[PDB]
């Protein structure tokens, strides 16, 4: 996240790291044993890590639990990046917990103007890097489809939503994919991609969970 | 170059 703040320790209990030996991407809990990510961020083998805040430090509010399954998306594609998002099961059910909470999914896609918050152990820098240790959090509003259109012709799909500041500055950035967008208490997007980060007129990309939803539920009650 | 994984997404191929 450049541009953001330090979100506080367990204030966004439902954000997960995914770690391979290291941390590489987000992720957010939506029930128990079940988190919702990016479909780029699947690997073969995947330790969830929630409860974290800083993720190089054992605090005492962590719980580390693999991945029994992770669920990329049948429709994704990793060249238009269309349905990033992928389903992971944890082999055991997390203990909730004030510090560890499910996200709730919406029950409609959100508008235009509506504020967001947006989090992340990824870069800090618009050029260069600067990892946090802590989580950062930014709030930012999502765009409309006609800007978001015109920051990226031809490659926007009605999966995908724009939000953030056309101005440049503040946005997510590499290390932030598959962590959540929430807005008005719902899990609405999901960290995907953008032209480098906190440029001007190239605001993050975001898949639009909202279309989804069917699509998990289903996919969660048949595994 | 797109993607937000860390370090890249370009950089796991
Ligand atoms: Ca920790």
């Amino acid at each position: 996240i450049v541009g953001g703040y330090t979100c506080g320790a367990n204030t966004v209990p439902y954000q997960v790291s995914l770690n391979s030996g290291y941390h590489f991407c987000g992720g957010s809990l939506i029930n128990s044993q079940w988190v919702v990510s990016a479909a780029h961020c699947y690997k073969s083998g995947i330790q969830v890590r929630l409860g974290e805040d800083n993720i190089n430090v054992v605090e005492g509010n962590e719980q580390f639990i693999s991945a029994s399954k992770s669920i990329v998306h049948p429709s994704y594609n990793s060249n238009t990046l269309n349905n990033d998002i992928m389903l992971i099961k944890l082999k055991s059910a997390a203990s909730l917990n004030s510090r560890v909470a499910s996200i709730s999914l919406p029950t409609s896609c959100a508008s235009a103007g509506t504020q967001c918050l947006i989090s992340g152990w990824g870069n800090t820098k618009s050029s260069g890097t600067s990892y946090p240790d802590v989580l950062k959090c930014l709030k930012a509003p999502i765009l409309s489809d006609s800007s978001c259109k015109s920051a990226y012709p031809g490659q926007i799909t009605s999966n995908m939503f724009c939000a953030g500041y056309l101005e440049g500055g503040k946005d997510s950035c590499q290390g932030d994919s598959g962590g959540p967008v929430v807005c008005s208490g719902k899990l609405q997007g999901i960290v995907s991609w953008g032209s480098g980060c906190a440029q001007k007129n190239k605001p993050g990309v975001y898949t639009k969970v909202c279309n989804y939803v069917s699509w998990i539920k289903q996919t969660i009650a048949s595994n | 170059i797109s993607t937000r994984k860390y370090p890249s997404d370009w950089e796991e191929w």
